[PDB]
């Protein structure tokens, strides 16, 4: 058994 | 729109009103959709002038125009964001959070969200300049519903960027300071606030189990499960990511998700028309079946084994790969009775069909599962019945052919299976 681990800017128009 | 040359002439004029008109002209230029001349504005040397204008308390219009211009420069590449930081903008924007003009405080919130969103270093530098206390002060009202929608959405998004990025994760004391406000936002009725709150929670649960524990202790799992069931895809997507992150943790953290009723949503999630939802729901299932036997039993009780058979039979290949992991985890930790049930639900044929996949990793996962199922058959004395099943559906052909396969683990486990059971 294995646990498996795995915009940020906005322009103002 | 003005030319950059004329903007420069106006900003260099030492006439405050001429500077204001030129800064507004720069703002409008930087607000146009197709290729705003950010690099031209930077190369003209205008960022330090814009930053100085942020401090002109007697001229709030030029504070706003320069904040907007700088916001859109900082919305670009890392090098463009660095130009804004290098101009001294971070403490100037933090000072503007206290502006009596809501549209100016909001613009400073926005600009700081772009700076902090660039990466972990600028995120942590914004924190070091003391942004968190004044940001949280803007939300210190007894009912969030008294704040303007757009204002609250911008604050939520900027807080989410202070929670994002890794190597390193955000400072522990900063996360502790933000979390109570984040929990309020996660209960607020606006879809965009909910989406960005969920994203923030998804960032904070993406890491070591100590980070997951800080979030789970705030009691948010029931609200995440509620948002898991929302009709808005922009809410379900980060809610599912956060739930999926939480079940990568300890068995006890995983149990909070089960206790909150999350499994009842997965018939819909595992058949969702959005590929990424199916994929991340199957990933979440794979980490639940990596849990305790009583947690595997909850997967059984909720009727989710047929849904795992379904995604294994037909889905995007990346989803099928997660389903293979879910089966291997299930058969690794499950009781014999649970593994018998999995075979009764029809897992063998879709498992064998995926041995044709030109992907070494999924083959190793599947061969592992087959081995685990045979070990359950040995304790029942029914390995012959299982061998006939695998042959009848065409699985012996593909295992046999996998003996002549390149990868070492493949043909090793492949030959082992045939020697011992075929």
């Amino acid at each position: 058994q294995r646990k498996r681990k795995m915009s940020w800017k906005r322009v103002k128009g | 729109n003005w030319s950059v040359e004329d903007i420069v002439k106006g900003i260099n004029s030492n006439n405050l009103e001429s500077q204001l008109q030129a800064t507004q002209a720069a703002r409008k230029l930087l607000s146009r959709e197709k290729q705003p001349p950010i690099d031209n504005i930077i190369r003209a040397g205008l960022i330090p002038k814009f930053v100085s204008f942020l401090g002109k308390t007697d001229c709030s219009p030029i504070q706003f125009e320069s904040a907007w211009a700088l916001t859109n420069i900082a919305s670009g590449t890392s090098e463009q964001t660095k130009a804004v930081v290098d101009g001294g903008a971070i403490p100037a924007f933090i000072s503007l959070l206290a502006s009596p003009h809501a549209h100016i405080s909001e613009q400073a919130v926005w600009a700081l969200g772009n700076i902090a969103g660039d990466g972990s270093a600028f995120r942590d530098l914004v924190i070091k300049h003391g942004a968190i206390d004044p940001l949280l002060a803007l939300l210190a009202v007894p009912d969030l519903s008294t704040l303007a929608c757009g204002y609250l959405r911008n604050l939520t998004w900027t807080l989410s960027n202070l929670c994002r990025n890794k190597n390193p994760a955000p400072p522990l004391d900063a996360v502790e300071q933000i979390l109570p406000t984040l929990v309020r936002l996660l209960h607020h009725n606006d879809p965009e606030v909910l989406a960005d709150s969920c994203w923030a929670i998804s960032y904070l649960t993406d890491g070591p189990n100590e980070r997951i524990e800080m979030v789970v202790k705030k009691g948010v799992v029931p609200q995440l499960v509620k948002l898991l069931g929302a009709t808005e895809l922009p809410i379900v997507t980060p809610a599912l990511r956060a739930i999926g992150n939480i079940v990568t943790g300890t068995d006890e953290q995983t149990q909070k998700v089960i206790d909150a009723g999350a499994l009842a949503v997965f018939p819909s999630l595992l058949t969702n028309p959005k590929t990424n939802i199916q994929k991340e729901a199957t990933w979440t299932m794979s980490n639940i079946t990596a849990g305790r036997q009583d947690q595997i039993q909850q997967v059984v009780n909720h009727g989710l084994v047929p849904f795992l058979v379904g995604v294994l039979s037909k889905a995007d290949f990346k989803t099928q790969k997660e389903a293979a992991w879910a089966i291997t985890n299930y058969t690794s930790g499950g009781t014999v009775e649970q593994i018998v049930y999995l075979v009764h639900c029809g897992i063998i044929e879709p498992l064998m069909n995926l041995l044709s996949a030109k992907d070494t990793k999924i083959i190793q996962v599947i061969l592992d599962a087959i081995s685990n199922i045979f070990q359950a058959a040995e304790k029942l004395g029914e390995t012959e019945k299982l061998s006939i099943m695998i042959e009848e559906c065409g699985g012996l052909d593909k295992i046999e052919a996998l003996q002549r396969h390149e990868n070492e683990s493949v043909y090793k486990a492949s030959l082992n299976l045939i020697e011992k059971y075929f």
